[PDB]
């Protein structure tokens, strides 16, 4: 019978893969040390202070 | 003085998302592309290492098309049966049932939609308390980053039920609700973070929690021909049919049809996977067959066993149906019991539980005439 | 590698397809009414 020749239409409907939200970064201590280029190995040696007992 | 016949609730046709989609008539085989963005991964190298090559990532657009395939109708044939013969007010008696019927068939469309879906796994319901499967039920669609806007829940008839029995909402210091809206009325609305809402339409004793984007719908309207001696628009719920009478002249009477076309899709994951809705199923653990002990008429007569559960869900056409001695009676796989000789009979109806297992048995006895 | 989802554009440029253009109608006696009959008049000698 009749044939038409039509698109083919691509439409977005807010359908999208479904993601994690983003939450332990705020949480965890970031960037004490910076100065990371200036020492050897890469390392920043932190240094904890001494108790003693009587 | 007039009773109406006792017919559904209409619910599901608002609670599903209907027509994001338009232009089928625009797109080959009826078919929107509907196309999902693309989301790519990242690699982690190691510093200075002497290997300085990088793995370059992808970004694959997904799709999935969505589909007119149906088209629901109500046609009516008035061989004459008009005017005297037949229904005085063409408005009241004809066009209102017709819209009526269109409707509960777009509704059970839409209910096949959602019972239908490929739900891998089904949250069993405890009677005893209930909150902890509907508690489940949030958790699973926490698992796969589901949205928590515009997420739906509908219960049927039974699982409100049990929710209003369970002591949870019923004592109201289990509650806080010092007004018991669970005892008072027969009403609970609110659980889990998710509003209840009541329907028939699903089975009794089953629960669907969608987001909103996990069922897509679609409609459209015929348009009216041109050479239709008698055309119109209706509104059924939020969807426009196309009413159209026209005469034969051969089959000695006009004929009217009520229809639209439809088409439904579960917006299923990239991987294939549906995790956009979930299932929940009341637990049962025993069941009677309704009316006890009883008889027929004659020794040849017929009469519908019922089977309910202990939670008032009319498990029939889910059980099978066994009789002691055939030579007496006989009972068929639909519940149907019916005599041939004249005395008594015992029948054992078997239903496998939802949860699996060992088929609950209930035995009763006949007294056939 | 990359993969893009594209529908496939139909537009229309003008292009048609060739027809013929209606010249003869209008050229000849055309007359409006089942049947119509024609008197001619006559003629005669002297």
């Amino acid at each position: 019978a009749h044939i038409f020749v039509k698109p083919e239409l691509v439409a977005e409907i807010g359908v999208k893969q479904l993601q994690r939200e983003i939450v332990l970064p705020g949480l965890v201590w970031t960037n004490p040390l910076t100065d990371f280029g200036g020492s050897k190995n890469d390392t920043i040696t932190v240094r904890v202070p001494a108790i003693t007992t009587a | 003085i007039g009773v109406k016949q006792l017919q559904r609730e209409i619910v599901l046709p608002g609670l599903v998302w209907t027509n994001p989609l338009t232009d089928f008539g625009g797109s080959k085989n009826d078919t929107i592309t509907v196309r999902v963005p693309a989301i790519t991964t990242a690699n982690r190298r190691d510093l200075r290492d002497p290997d300085r090559t990088v793995i370059a990532s992808e970004l694959v657009e997904h799709s999935f098309g969505v589909t007119l395939d149906k088209h629901v109708y109500a046609a009516l044939k008035f061989t004459d049966e008009q005017r005297t013969l037949d229904i005085r007010d063409y408005t009241k008696q004809v066009l209102m049932p017709q819209v009526s019927a269109v409707a509960y068939e777009l509704e059970d469309y839409i209910a096949e939609l959602i019972e239908g879906a490929p739900y891998e796994e089904t949250i069993l319901i405890d009677p005893a308390d209930t909150v902890p499967a509907f508690i489940t039920a949030d958790q699973r669609m926490g698992e796969a980053n589901v949205p928590t806007d515009s997420r739906r829940l509908v219960v049927g008839s039974a699982v409100a039920a049990a929710l209003a029995k369970d002591k949870q909402f019923r004592h109201a210091d289990w509650s806080g609700d010092q007004a018991n809206a669970a005892l008072r009325e027969a009403h609970v609305g609110r659980l889990a973070g998710m509003n209840v809402i009541r329907s028939n339409a699903i089975a009794p004793d089953k629960a669907y929690l969608w987001h909103r984007t996990a069922f897509i719908l679609a409609y459209r309207t015929p348009v009216v021909p041109e050479g239709a001696k008698a055309g119109a628009s209706f509104s059924a719920n939020g969807v426009a049919l196309r009413w159209l009478a026209d005469y034969d002249y051969s089959q000695l009477g006009d004929r009217t049809l009520l229809d639209v076309f439809t088409g439904r899709k579960v917006v299923t994951e990239v991987d294939g996977s549906f995790v956009r809705a979930v299932e929940l199923q009341l637990q049962a653990s025993s069941i009677t067959i309704v009316g006890g002990a009883f008889a027929l008429a004659t020794t040849t007569g017929t009469k519908q066993l019922k089977v309910r559960d202990d939670n008032g869900t009319d498990v029939t056409a889910r059980c099978t149906f066994a009789s002691s001695a055939g030579t007496k009676a006989t009972v068929s796989a639909a519940g149907l019991v019916t005599g041939v000789a004249a005395g008594t009979a015992d029948i054992t109806a078997s239903y496998v539980p939802p949860q699996g297992g060992t088929a609950k048995t209930a035995t009763v006895t006949v007294t056939v005439p």
